């Protein structure tokens, strides 16, 4: 009894080991193939750089916007590309997969990898306020800014000195980027 | 020019009206979006085509760096799981 | 001080400190008299896309008060990658 | 989720019309997915909400008749079976 | 459990911390299986119906504990900023959130803490408000 | 879809934006491919008949929602500017 | 000690957590998986 | 007991450098960009 108890219990695990070098098989490849994604971002970052400049007339800035096009066609084609035999990996179908690797029933690893697509991964926040026609000293606070607390900047004059203004409002906000991730810039003119 | 008569009632200049979800007295009545026929909006050149697009562009381009590693660290971490069960499996196979 | 293209005038202030005219700058030159009194508009972008919920002490000075329309909005790469929308513009920085 | 067809409550409601109409669902009328407002929730509920009257009595979604062995007050009636036209409850395929 | 008397084991609490919930009864459950001839595991996901919609969470959005803020999510989530935002701290609340196939909203805990959202997580989303307080299943598994 | 029930897909808009049409659909359908054994593709051209004349397009002849303006071509369009027109905004539009 | 660094941001701190909640994960599936033919041995009920 | 205790010290030490090796980037850096300060101040004395 003993005997016949071990003796499965050495087969499982023996099946077990073949469980697992498949979830390693599939997770390199899922990675390796990101690796390529990460690049194209980077390739795509620059080029916006490089168009940001105004040495540039539109019908160059419409050249880079033409390759950025297919860099991401190219990158969302490898997301919704890699797969295994069939399974999707980096497309969003990935969720909540197991891989049972232990003698007993319900021993197992779990794989949730998210969602790679060029319509779901970059998702930045914009907000803007109305133009602003009145001075006093001002004191933000963004709410949350961490999950736990709150985050209260200075006080910071406004009305027309030289260390005043959205220019030293904007100055104290960048200061603090790195822990609200909220950067600032301002746009002042008086247009007729 | 456009002069709103009264900021309580103001209608015909943003899209306030009760279907939208900025209804005055219901919260959100200082987002509203404005009115194309009211105002001249027009849409912009499309992408990294202008100035404030591309410099727009580029932070659309980091975040999406930083969620691509924030993804890549989740599949790391469990490979790294998977491997350590690896080997303890197949001390543990020789040992039974 | 600047000449727009199409004629307009324009008085930017780089390092951001607010343009006040004080005397009569006089109707004719594109300037009504309630854009003497001006600070400019400020311009958050955070990396997440969840909403920056300001609150703070003295809001009405940069144009974020009770009482201020701001506008706000998230966009993805593909959202970039066509035409940027009128509201989505106005929200990213164009047109002050 | 107790068979993978509809959710199942136990609240005390006539049906999905009064059940949006009631405190503390998101579809009060003040809020903006009331009961004919274009987000057309009332099919979506219709289609994966299966609420029972009065936990007392439940012949509708349970087999829990008389001739059953699970009848009410006689023992077991915390182990009655699901019912296939109240739920959506399909087997699974074969084995392993 | 044997034939002649009880087995009382001891008390487990649940509601959402790290050595809670299911997960911290199906351990110890499964220590004392050889005497009971009693495996348990759990399962613990919260998933929506009517797939999904578009809507917006509250301001004070919080899940297990911790804050998350508001969301504006579109039709079928074709942002994916509701799943990203709520995947941001994931190995703080112990939640892990996906899209189903058919586009329902999945909530998932893999180590069996408990789901507990308590601002309005914003109908539209699919999850009821009779599912804001979920602690997932229990399964137990004889073997005579 | 499998031999019990049933497969509903995800509701996918179709016009002209960048995340529609029958590329979103197609995206939809083939990541669900290992389950239900379907994959998909499209294929999305406008092809005239008798083969091509001499004329020219209204002041207001637009594509997608952006206007392109008059042209005048020939008769075998020996001039292609009937084609370099049209693809002068082919990364706006999406049309080739 | 990698993460008890100050050239390292919030984020890449989560990382690092992330990643020791799996090896702690994997900790305590080997203690509760360690059995001889039923016997948990490295669990706690293998005492006198 | 012994050589868990220094195969521990071993791998935190040789993580420990890295710590050190990352603290110099972030000095270094900032040190090479306070030098075009120093220049620009210069010429702003020369100005006046
Ligand atoms: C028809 C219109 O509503 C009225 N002429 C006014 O419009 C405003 C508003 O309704 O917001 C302010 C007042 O309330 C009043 N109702
Ligand atoms: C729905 C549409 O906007 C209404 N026809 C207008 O709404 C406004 C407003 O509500 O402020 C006031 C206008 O007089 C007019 N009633
Ligand atoms: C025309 C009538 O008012 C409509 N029931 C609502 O009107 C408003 C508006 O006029 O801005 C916008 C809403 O989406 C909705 N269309
Ligand atoms: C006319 C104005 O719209 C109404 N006084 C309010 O407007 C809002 C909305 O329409 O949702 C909030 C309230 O519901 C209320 N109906
Ligand atoms: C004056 C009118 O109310 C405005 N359109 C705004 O309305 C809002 C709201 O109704 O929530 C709140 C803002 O402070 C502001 N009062
Ligand atoms: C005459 C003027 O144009 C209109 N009174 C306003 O401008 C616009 C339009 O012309 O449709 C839309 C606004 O709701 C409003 N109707
Ligand atoms: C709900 C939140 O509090 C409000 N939207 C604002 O929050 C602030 C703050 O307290 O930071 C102060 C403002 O007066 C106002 N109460
Ligand atoms: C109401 C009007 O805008 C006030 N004149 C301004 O309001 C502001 C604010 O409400 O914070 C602060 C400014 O100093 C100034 N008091
Ligand atoms: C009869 C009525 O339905 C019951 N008062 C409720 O029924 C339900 C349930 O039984 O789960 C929800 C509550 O717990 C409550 N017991
Ligand atoms: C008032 C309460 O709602 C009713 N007493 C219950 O309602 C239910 C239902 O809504 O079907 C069914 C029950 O038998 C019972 N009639
Ligand atoms: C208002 C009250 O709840 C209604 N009288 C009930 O509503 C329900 C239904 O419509 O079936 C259940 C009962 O039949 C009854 N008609
Ligand atoms: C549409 C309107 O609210 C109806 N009067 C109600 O709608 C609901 C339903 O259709 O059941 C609840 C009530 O029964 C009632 N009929
Ligand atoms: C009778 C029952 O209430 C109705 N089907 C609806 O239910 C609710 C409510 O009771 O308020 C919303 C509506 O007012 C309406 N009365
Ligand atoms: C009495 C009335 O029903 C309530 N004023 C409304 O109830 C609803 C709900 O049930 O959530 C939501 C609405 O915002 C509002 N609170
Ligand atoms: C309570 C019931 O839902 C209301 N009779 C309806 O609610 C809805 C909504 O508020 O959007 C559509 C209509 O406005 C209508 N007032
Ligand atoms: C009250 C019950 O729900 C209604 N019979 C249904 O309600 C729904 C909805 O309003 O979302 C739409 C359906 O066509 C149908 N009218
Ligand atoms: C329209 C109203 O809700 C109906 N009384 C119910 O609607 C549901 C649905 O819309 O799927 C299905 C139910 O069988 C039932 N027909
Ligand atoms: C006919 C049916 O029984 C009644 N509508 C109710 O059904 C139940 C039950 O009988 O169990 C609860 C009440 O007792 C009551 N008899
Ligand atoms: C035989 C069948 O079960 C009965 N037709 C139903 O039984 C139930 C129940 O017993 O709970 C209540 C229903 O009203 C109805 N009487
Ligand atoms: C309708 C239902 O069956 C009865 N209310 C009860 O159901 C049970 C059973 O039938 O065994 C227990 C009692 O005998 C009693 N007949
Ligand atoms: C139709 C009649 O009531 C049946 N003779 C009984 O119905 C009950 C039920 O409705 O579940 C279950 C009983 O076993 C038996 N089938
Ligand atoms: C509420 C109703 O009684 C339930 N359907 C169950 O009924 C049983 C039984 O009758 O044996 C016992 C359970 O505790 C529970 N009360
Ligand atoms: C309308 C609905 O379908 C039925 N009222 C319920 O659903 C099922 C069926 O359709 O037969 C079986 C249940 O006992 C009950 N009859």
């Amino acid at each position: 009894a003993i005997a016949d108890s071990l003796r499965s219990q050495a087969n499982t695990l023996g099946q077990a080991i073949s469980n697992g070098n498949d979830a390693l098989g599939i997770l390199q490849t899922a990675d390796k193939a990101m690796d390529e994604q990460l690049k194209i971002l980077d390739t795509i970052k620059t080029k916006a750089t490089q168009a940001a400049q105004d040495g540039q007339s539109l019908k160059t800035r419409t050249m880079l916007q033409a390759d950025i096009n297919k860099l991401m066609e190219e990158l969302d084609n490898i997301a919704n590309t890699t797969s295994f035999n069939g399974k999707q990996l980096l497309s969003g179908n990935f969720t909540n997969q197991e891989f049972q690797i232990g003698a007993s029933s319900n021993q197992t690893v779990k794989a949730t990898i998210g969602a790679t697509q060029s319509s779901k991964i970059g998702v930045t926040r914009f907000e803007t306020g109305a133009q602003s026609f009145t001075s006093g000293v001002v004191g933000l606070t963004i709410k949350n800014y961490n999950g736990i607390e709150d985050f209260k900047f200075d006080n910071v004059v406004i009305s027309t000195s030289v260390g005043t203004g959205l220019g030293a409002l904007a100055e104290e906000i960048n200061k603090s980027a790195d822990k609200t991730g909220v950067r600032a810039t301002y746009d002042v003119k008086t247009t007729g | 020019i456009q002069i709103i008569s009264s900021a309580a009632s103001m209608s015909n200049t943003y899209v306030v009206s009760a279907g939208s979800g900025f209804s005055s007295g219901s919260g959100n009545s200082q987002f509203a979006a404005l009115k194309t026929t009211a105002a001249n909006t027009t849409d912009e050149t499309a992408g990294v085509t202008t100035l404030k697009g591309a410099m727009a562009v580029m932070d659309i381009a980091e975040t999406a760096i930083t969620n691509l590693d924030q993804i890549r660290a989740d599949i790391a971490s469990i490979q790294n799981q998977v491997t350590s069960t690896i080997n303890n499996i197949t001390v543990t196979q020789v040992n039974v | 001080a600047s000449k727009d293209e199409n004629g307009k005038l324009v008085l930017t202030s780089a390092d951001g400190r607010g343009i006040k005219i004080t005397g009569d700058i006089g109707v004719g030159s594109g300037i009504l008299a309630n854009q003497k009194e001006n600070y400019g508009r400020l311009s958050l972008v955070k990396n997440d896309g969840r909403d920056i919920n300001i609150s703070g002490t003295n809001l009405s000075a940069i144009g974020m008060g009770t009482t201020d329309m701001i506008s706000q909005s998230s966009v993805s790469l593909r959202e970039s990658k066509g035409q940027i929308s009128a509201t989505n513009a106005d929200a990213m920085g164009f047109n002050s | 989720y107790k068979g993978g067809g509809k959710f199942v409550f136990t609240q005390n409601v006539s049906s999905i019309s009064a059940f949006m109409s009631a405190q503390g669902s998101g579809f009060s009328r003040g809020s903006g997915f009331s009961v004919g407002s274009g987000k057309n929730l009332s099919v979506g509920l219709s289609q994966g909400i299966q609420i029972i009257s009065s936990a007392a009595s439940m012949s509708n979604t349970y087999v829990v008749s008389a001739g059953s062995g699970f009848s009410s007050g006689s023992g077991n009636s915390q182990f009655a079976a699901l019912k296939t036209t109240a739920a959506n409850t399909t087997d699974e395929t074969a084995g392993v | 459990y044997n034939g002649i008397e009880d087995f009382k084991f001891d008390n487990v609490v649940i509601s959402t911390s790290v050595g809670t919930g299911l997960g911290a009864l199906a351990e110890e459950i499964n220590k004392s299986a050889d005497k009971t001839g009693v495996r348990a595991t759990y399962d613990v996901k919260t998933t929506g119906v009517y797939a999904i919609k578009e809507g917006t969470t509250s301001q004070d959005f919080a899940i297990n504990g911790v804050t998350i803020g508001k969301i504006e999510y579109k039709d079928g989530d074709g942002n994916g900023s509701l799943i990203s935002a709520i995947n941001a701290v994931k190995d703080t609340t112990g939640v892990q959130a996906s899209k189903d196939e058919n586009g329902k909203l999945v909530l998932t805990s893999a180590d069996g803490r408990g789901i507990k959202i308590t601002g309005d997580i914003g109908v539209g989303s699919g999850i009821l408000a009779n599912q804001k307080e979920n602690y997932g299943r229990l399964s137990l598994v004889k073997n005579d």
